[PDB]
């Protein structure tokens, strides 16, 4: 997820990519276990590279 | 006559009632939900531009009827999935009927507040919501 060394970069180009999760209802004690057992990678993600 | 007969399992009645279901393979569901959206938009416009007397005065009512019919089938679409997920979380003392009913409630609460929004298969969303609902049911049962 990072730019290879020695690659020309122009203004406005992407330098390193990342994904920001989306906001939804959550519960501290139950959501952790639920995410651990099921429902992995089923939430929206934004772009903030 | 007065001969006696055996009873019938409740689950089997559910299976008989849902045997008519025929999943649409996740492809046509988008238009299925475009029928609901247009129906609701017909709802609004029917009571917003009321004065208009025209042959179209019946078409929108037909679109509302199409929206009512389109939901009656969409809900039928997912009963196999909900019963499966419910059966996956048995053995904790609850009758399967109570769990499947709770999942049915969760589903109806879901899809009627769901939009494609260029989203993925709605089956994942339904599975998630019904799983949360049944988990809540089990937790509150204690």
């Amino acid at each position: 997820g990072i730019v290879r060394i020695g690659a020309e970069v122009r203004d406005g180009d992407i330098l390193v990519g990342k994904v920001t999760p989306k906001g939804e209802t959550e519960l501290t004690p139950e959501e952790r276990l639920l995410r651990a057992i099921f429902g992995e990678k089923a939430r929206e993600v934004r772009d903030t590279s | 006559l007065d001969a006696q007969s055996p009873a019938a399992d409740l689950v089997r009645v559910y299976l008989n009632g849902i045997g008519k279901t025929a999943l649409l393979n996740a492809a046509g569901e988008v238009e299925l939900a475009k029928r609901i959206e247009a129906g609701l938009y017909a709802e609004h416009l029917l009571e917003t531009r009321k004065r208009l007397g025209e042959n179209r005065k019946r078409d929108l009512a037909a679109v509302v009827r199409d929206g009512e019919a389109a939901r009656r089938h969409l809900l039928e679409a997912n009963l196999r999935l909900v019963v499966s997920l419910a059966k996956r979380y048995t053995g904790r003392g609850m009758p399967l009927l109570d769990l499947i009913q709770e999942g049915n409630l969760g589903l109806i609460r879901a899809m009627e507040k769901f939009d494609y929004t260029k989203g993925f298969k709605f089956s994942t969303y339904a599975t998630w919501w019904i799983r949360q609902a049944i988990t809540r049911g089990m937790a509150d049962q204690s």
